[PDB]
RNA sequence: CAAUACGCAAACCGCCUCUGCCCGC
RNA sequence: GUGGAAAGGCGGGCAGAGGCGGUUUGCGUAUUG
């Protein structure tokens, strides 16, 4: 069951940038209108020329399976079949950036929980899962429940357009849509836990280079080199930069992309 | 291809005897050299069934570090001269592919003798596995 | 709906691998120089092992195939064999059907009784297990994992070798062109200690169970124990230690009063032979 | 569909070899006793080999009796590069051709695929035998113990034409004389056809006699010669009361020839009895 | 350079008995040991016979040795007794010594001067 | 009068192709 | 004078099926010191 649980930032400092009640009332009427009306339109499936590509592990039903629980004009709170939740995130922000001219942001919390389970724990973890993707950058996307060091330089929930291009590389080689893989790595499912096993060995030790040659190692076993040319290799870009090694990032990428195959 | 083999190999033979100890670095050194190891190993052809009684020699007392002894004397005795027997035993055109690869090794080991036990052996062994991964990533196997 | 207890029969032994015997489990976990077809080996020790699914399920599948061919026959001595043909389900996609290897475990076909009272009278999953929606009988044997014996722990110690590596070569009939590989296997003539504990826990049918274990083992002697197999790599052979009852009243005493058969040096086919009646008379004596 | 199940004919005896023997410049030994051995590998691999080339000749007088016969003309895939076709030997392993008939259906119809085994894809029909290592006989095991060479060597060397250049080499083959101990097991699972299978491996064996085992062959590195003990048949009731209810076959001084030949019939007479 | 070869000579009458060094020293004299393969190979296989073997084999282990240089003559004698003396004042100690012990240091030194030997040729 | 000049192996072939978590709360 | 009391994350599952260490190459020839 994929929850979603995601509020506009800064909209308190933005209500008082209105000096007058013809300014305030239509302020505050706009925005009423987004998760009100606007939104709907969005879960019927339309506004292709606006929003463009979403990362997407099917394209979009015609009768979708969306329960709109609530949403109320700074906050909205949207169960439905998970991997539609997952498509709906990145297709609400991708309106509402264009609804706004680019000037506010959401931050989505996606959780991912089972039928058997009571709502009030659900909510309970994915608010916590909004705050933290509240208190880094309030720009930023929550996607998968993840393991991270205990320094402080590395912050789990995904940026916006970071993310966005996490899937246009790493997706359509890995993955070829409707919950396939792509040829000749289908057999191989037992490789992306074990690609995922290389990313808790970066978790334990951050400072060990253990993952370079074991990323390279595995690809030229299972025959494939070419895939993931990017974890291959160290960046010294990235170091430098004191930013999280390209080994991080694959975590919610990959699962998104396995959990969409029956694993 | 080749051209690449006769200039990147002379780069780092220089590189390489300068620091004959097998703890160098612990540091991003020795793994970025070791892709440079497996560059112009890539164009030779390095099969690894000769090297397979000398790893699983490098296999057997790995656990053997582990709580099993502190004495690397009778191991590490079995690897320098297996390793000189390797052209010892195998001549040829694989010869001269695998003069290169002794001229790396012959230079650790004989640390590894007088060494620490826990440490600088780990640190050769790390550096072991970094040759043999990227190899196989270039093509070779 | 009743189940009791009364002791647990132990059955303590060597197995000896006479033929290279071979398991095989996953390699490259943070690992990259290996054979790339290694036998499963415990982290701590670093030396091979049998372990108890690959023995439980290769005496159960030599004990599906003999009741699969007396089906017809063990009606009247075992019930509930009533619901099964000789056959597989695998033609028509059901997981009843009218034969009897009859549930889908991904894509193959494995016989486990769907009910607690279909499989009680079930001469298979009596014994080894079973599982269904709801009612879900449990097994009666514990397959312990066996390790190598006090004896085979010091050649580890000694300097000798556990593991050989055999090539093997495929050749095209036409031009003899060679395609070679190779193997992690056993040392023939290793040798491990398992122990088969039964839970007894009817008294009317442990005769008729125990039996049946030992005609499952004595298939396994013939047969090969895991690996390639029908090259060589299994031919494994029960060398019996004890026999041991382990009564009830063991349990709560202390009392070394557990009825030990004698099994010295008997064939896994000398147990079954004209002599179980004399081997565990005592534990009749018991009930 | 439907494995079953009556009994396990167990056919043991000792390869003799009248002539020097290789398998393989070492022969591979058993590493607890140092002793050579003939694998599993090659004696399966060497039966079948000589049974896939037997049945490609004869495609017109087992396919009156052998279905799955008329889907293959006598060929090879070498030249042309298709997986199921017309030509015979249909697998390519990474570089070699080996008859494998890809699923249960054709591989129980098949007289090689039901005997030697066969793998597919989601068929994976199993064999029906199981041929175990021969290590030495335990009055040749002590000749090894006793310093009578179970083993020799052997300088041969490659002759250059023209300048008359010698170029030795020292071969290593297993001493003639030396004599091992085999083991068959014939998993009878269906009782319609084993009068075959007994006597379709008995020719695989019968044409390896003629044929070399393992090594060079074509040099003197062959000559198997079985020498049988006991056929058994080891019933299903064998294994329930764990009796001496298994029927012993003589043939204590019989050929591989000389069983599949008349006098065939009246040894396995009372195994016919027990199907 | 037969001096600092004869200054090896002095190495090879040093390790008078079997213990000579469990340290480089076995290969540092190997390298200066190795500093024809077809002639020894009826004591080089024949260690590898008796290594998984015993005492009757020793002396004739110690009678081929002899038998190598009382075969060859003329200039055939010179590396010939050398190699003859490195090897017998390390096998007159071991015939009353253990057996898989205290000879595998020999062991790994008659293999270590074979390989030496083809890689400086 | 009797031998010594020299050769201890070169090659290619190195894994493959099928399967990869269900059931029940 | 305790948001407490009681509650096994587990019952069923062989890393298995198929596979020749292989194919060719004559312990020899050339002349003298
Ligand atoms: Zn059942
Ligand atoms: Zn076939």
């Amino acid at each position: 069951l994929g929850v979603m649980k995601g509020d506009v930032d800064r909209l308190g400092e933005f209500f008082s940038s209105m000096d007058s009640p013809s300014k305030l009332a239509t302020a505050s009427r706009f925005m009423d209108y987004f998760f009100k009306g606007y939104i709907g339109a969005i879960i019927e499936g339309k506004f292709g020329y606006i929003i463009g590509d979403v990362p997407s592990l099917r394209d979009w039903p015609e009768e979708p399976d969306i329960v709109v629980v609530y949403a109320g004009g700074d906050d909205f709170f949207i169960v439905g079949a998970w991997d539609q939740i997952f498509e709906l995130a990145f297709r609400v922000r991708r309106a509402f950036n264009a609804y706004t001219g680019g000037k506010l942001t959401l931050s989505v919390g996606l959780g991912y929980f089972d039928e058997r389970t009571p709502i009030y724990r659900m909510a309970d973890v994915v608010s916590e899962r909004l705050d933290t993707a509240k208190d880094e950058g309030r720009n930023r996307v929550f996607v998968v429940g993840r393991s991270r060091p205990l320094d402080g330089k590395h912050k789990l929930s995904y940026e916006w357009n970071h993310y966005e291009e996490l899937w246009r590389t790493y997706a359509p080689r890995i993955y070829a849509g409707n919950g396939r893989l792509k040829g000749k790595l289908e057999s191989k499912k037992g490789l992306l836990w074990k690609l995922l096993e290389i990313r808790e060995l970066y978790v334990r030790d951050p400072n060990d280079v253990r993952w370079a040659y074991l990323t390279a190692y595995l690809l030229g076993r299972h025959g494939l080199s070419d895939l993931f040319p990017e974890l291959v290799g160290i960046d010294t870009k990235a170091v430098e930069r004191k930013e999280p090694q390209p080994v991080y990032w694959v975590d919610g990428v990959l699962k998104i992309v396995l959990m969409a195959v029956r694993r | 291809k080749g051209k690449q083999w006769e200039a990147i190999q002379p780069y780092f033979d220089n590189v390489v005897r300068e620091a004959k100890n097998f703890l160098e670095w612990s540091p991003n050194k020795r793994l970025a050299n070791a892709v440079t190891v497996a560059a112009y190993l890539t164009s030779q052809g390095l099969k690894t069934n000769q090297v397979r009684k000398i790893l699983d020699m490098a296999r057997t007392t790995e656990l053997k570090v582990k709580r099993g002894e502190g004495d690397i004397k009778d191991d590490l005795v079995k690897m320098r001269y297996l390793l000189a027997y390797t052209v010892g035993k195998a001549t040829g055109q694989s010869k001269y592919s695998l003069d290169a690869f002794h001229r790396i090794l012959d230079p650790m080991l004989e640390v590894l003798m007088g060494s620490p036990k826990k440490e600088n052996f780990e640190k050769f062994y790390d550096f072991l596995q970094a040759v043999v991964a990227y190899h196989k990533f270039f093509g070779g196997g | 709906m009743d189940r009791r207890f009364y002791g647990k029969i132990v059955i303590k032994g060597k197995i000896k691998a006479v033929t290279g015997l071979h398991i095989g489990s996953q390699r490259d976990i943070s690992e990259i120089g290996g054979i790339a077809n290694p036998v499963i080996k415990d982290p701590h020790t670093g030396l091979p092992y049998i372990p108890g699914s690959s023995l439980k399920g290769r005496l159960r599948s030599l004990f599906e195939i003999l009741v699969n061919s007396r089906l017809g026959e063990w009606r009247e001595k075992y019930p509930s064999l009533a619901n099964y043909s000789p056959g597989s389900c695998r033609p028509d996609n059901q997981e009843n059907c009218g034969k009897f290897f009859n549930r889908k475990i991904n894509r193959g076909w494995i016989h486990v009784c769907p009910d607690y009272e279909t499989a009680l009278a079930c001469p298979v999953c009596r014994l080894f297990g079973a599982s269904g929606k709801e009612s879900n009988f449990p097994s009666r044997i514990i397959v312990r994992d066996a390790f190598l014996t006090k004896e085979w722990e010091e050649k580890w110690r000694a300097g000798e070798a556990i593991t050989e590596a055999k090539i093997e070569v495929g050749i095209d009939r036409v031009t003899s062109q060679a395609n070679p590989r190779t193997n992690e296997r056993v040392v023939a003539g290793a040798e491990f200690e398992f122990e088969i504990i039964y839970n007894v826990e009817n008294t009317t049918h442990w005769r008729d169970d125990i039996k049946n274990l030992l005609t499952a083992m004595a298939l396994l002697e013939d047969s090969y124990l895991g690996g390639s197999g029908s090259r060589g790599y299994g031919k494994v052979k029960f060398i019996f230690d004890s026999f041991e009852f382990r009564p009830l009243d063991y349990y709560r005493t202390g009392k070394d009063e557990d009825i030990v058969s004698i099994d010295a040096r008997e064939k896994s086919v000398s147990d079954i032979l004209s002599g179980f009646d004399s081997l565990f008379s005592e534990v009749e004596g018991k009930l």
